């Protein structure tokens, strides 16, 4: 695991 | 991994040591990417926190949302102070449950009461709430 986040909407 | 012996050492200054160690073990056992870390909170005093990521599904995909749960020396009688920890490739999404500093706000934390309230329950809530409104987004 590596930190991830959803794309800007 | 971390041992209960090492955890007890980390919370030596805590008011409720066995209870804090017990829940910490429960959390890191279920959430493999959360790690117990002893560090200076805000550079003021040393406290143990759980730092890492929790798996959150959003619009069909799972993300490893970076968080930090500070356990006060009064844990579990007082709720933890929680933050979203964005990397350079993302930005904090200020909103209903997240302020300008990345601090997390939740009804679960607001009405926190031992023993009905615990870290496992809190994380479960985070996964649901953040699955609806992500606390961080990746830069375009």
């Amino acid at each position: 695991p590596e930190p991830t986040a959803p794309p800007e909407e | 991994a971390v041992s209960e012996s090492q955890l007890k050492k980390m919370v030596s200054k805590y008011k409720y040591r066995d209870l804090t160690v017990r829940e910490t073990v429960n959390v890191i056992t279920l959430y493999k990417d959360l790690k117990p870390v002893l560090d200076s909170y805000g550079g003021s005093r040393e406290l143990m926190n759980l730092t890492g990521t929790i798996p959150v599904p959003y619009r069909g995909n799972t993300y490893n949302i970076p968080i930090c749960l500070w356990l006060l020396d009064t844990y579990p009688y007082n709720p933890p102070i929680c933050f979203v920890k964005p990397t350079s490739s993302m930005t904090i999404k200020t909103g209903k449950h997240v302020d300008a500093n990345g601090k997390i706000y939740l009804p679960y934390l607001h009405e926190w009461k031992h023993p009905q309230s615990d870290l496992l329950g809190l994380i479960q809530v985070m996964i649901v709430v953040f699955g609806d409104e992500p606390p961080v987004f990746s830069r375009p």
